């Protein structure tokens, strides 16, 4: 077998700035018909994967010359000369000298300066109500840096493990992010309290916001 | 044009087998070694098999973690490839592409669970600084994928559906949200429309603020 | 139309 070590995991690189991939193999890529068979594919969000580099150093079609792969026998390099938008995705190097393995993969995203979220809360809907749940749902738009805490206060106690957050991938057009916040409570302990308070910290924030609104 | 097409995915028990298939037009298929390749909910890509050509015998490979369990085939007269999968287990749930490496399509989904399939219900986020937001709340289906459009396809822009979560109990659920400068409520109107095709569910929910 | 390219078939 042959262990792909894909380094780093992730990257954060300003349009324009160079990034670059590392991945090492277990053993030799060198194959005994004398070509070295190290692939590189780019799966870019919400779609399938696609190859980018071929025999180490060969670009597919239609990618561009910002692109370049190196590299011998154990050691091979990924490097995006300027990176651009259309980068953003997760790399894996894949060998094919012994079957096939892949690298773990190396997300990367697109740096750009701080915008602090603008942030919204929703009760739960009477519909759902009648039904025996409660969701809370507070909502953090077009933000970067993707890191923020959102924390839920319930008459002014602070609530844990009974939220999920869930994030989109970076906006193709901005770079943002956006992040939801969903808090479950039962149908009874919803009817039982008065303040649902929603309260974000990020660093576009001079302070943390707090979104609320009272059952009634 | 290259295409690679695989089917056969869906839902089955721990312990069922379940037979994927794929299709391939636009390269020498007799020529090329092909391979199945998995990708687990929000993980890395896995080789899972491999199969070479007439004149290697069509020699097959497997991963460590299904050897045994799964059989790779090909017909190159109709430049297919198979992947017989028995015993499944829960962790064999992925995305499952049909690849050469030099070339891939869509894929297929395997979801490998006990649970019943079950439509999602969907819940208004009422709308009510210079921009609004609402949404529609989509909760409690399984399995995966739910599908969340605006206006028949027409409202685009603004918009944000979230990855799935998965719920402590076993359902998903998710929400799209639109944000709208504030004017354009009373000026616009907003339906979400949730497809569920697992459980052969559609569902369209208007969006208003509440009085 | 091309040869394989990602292994040594
Ligand atoms: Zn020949
Ligand atoms: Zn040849």
């Amino acid at each position: 077998d042959i262990v792909m070590t894909q380094t780093p995991l992730s990257l954060s690189v300003t349009p324009g700035q160079p990034a670059s991939i590392s991945c090492k193999s277990s053993q030799s890529l060198l194959y005994s018909n004398g070509k070295t068979y190290l692939n590189w594919v780019l799966q870019k969000p919400g779609q399938s994967p696609q190859r980018l580099i071929y025999l180490v150093s060969k670009l597919d079609s239609g990618v561009p010359d910002r692109f370049s792969g190196s590299g011998s026998g154990t050691d091979f390099t990924l490097k995006i000369s300027r990176v651009e938008a259309e980068d953003v995705g997760v790399y894996y190097c894949v060998q094919g000298s012994h079957f096939h393995t892949f690298g773990q993969g190396t997300k990367l995203e697109i740096k750009r300066t701080v915008a602090a979220p603008s942030v919204f809360i929703f009760p739960p809907s009477d519909e759902q109500l009648k039904s025996g749940t409660a969701s809370v749902v507070c909502l953090l738009n077009n933000f970067y840096p993707r890191e923020a805490k959102v924390q839920w206060k319930v008459d002014n106690a602070l609530q844990s493990g009974n939220s999920q957050e869930s994030v989109t991938e970076q906006d193709s057009k901005d770079s943002t992010y956006s992040l939801s916040s969903t808090l479950t409570l039962s149908k009874a302990d919803y009817e039982k309290h008065k303040v649902y308070a929603c309260e974000v910290t990020h660093q576009g924030l001079s302070s943390p916001v707090t979104k609320s609104f009272n059952r009634g | 044009e290259v295409q690679l097409v695989e089917s056969g995915g869906g839902l089955v028990q721990p312990g069922g087998s379940l037979r994927l298939s794929c299709a391939a037009s636009g390269f020498p298929f007799s020529n090329y070694w092909m391979n199945w390749v998995r990708q687990a909910p929000g993980k890395g890509l896995e080789w899972v098999g491999q199969i070479r050509l007439k004149s290697n015998n069509y020699a097959t490979h497997y991963a460590e973690s299904v050897k045994g369990r799964f059989t790779i085939s090909r017909d190159d007269s109709k430049n297919s490839l198979y992947l017989q999968m028995n015993s499944l287990k829960t962790e064999d749930t992925a995305v499952y592409y049909c690849t050469p490496i030099d070339y891939w399509g869509q894929g297929t989904t395997v979801t490998v669970s006990s649970a019943s399939t079950k439509g999602p219900s969907v819940f208004p986020l009422a709308p009510s600084g210079g921009t609004a937001a609402l949404g529609c709340l989509v909760k409690d289906y399984f399995p995966e994928p739910v599908t969340v459009s605006w206006n028949s396809g027409a409202l685009t822009s603004g918009v944000h559906t979230f990855p799935a979560v998965l719920q402590s109990s076993g359902l998903y659920s998710l929400s799209s949200v639109v944000t709208v400068p504030s004017s354009s409520l009373g000026t616009q109107t907003y339906i979400c429309n949730v497809n569920h095709k697992p459980s052969n569910t559609k569902v369209d929910k208007k969006v208003e603020p509440k009085s | 139309d091309t040869s394989q390219t990602s292994s040594p078939s």
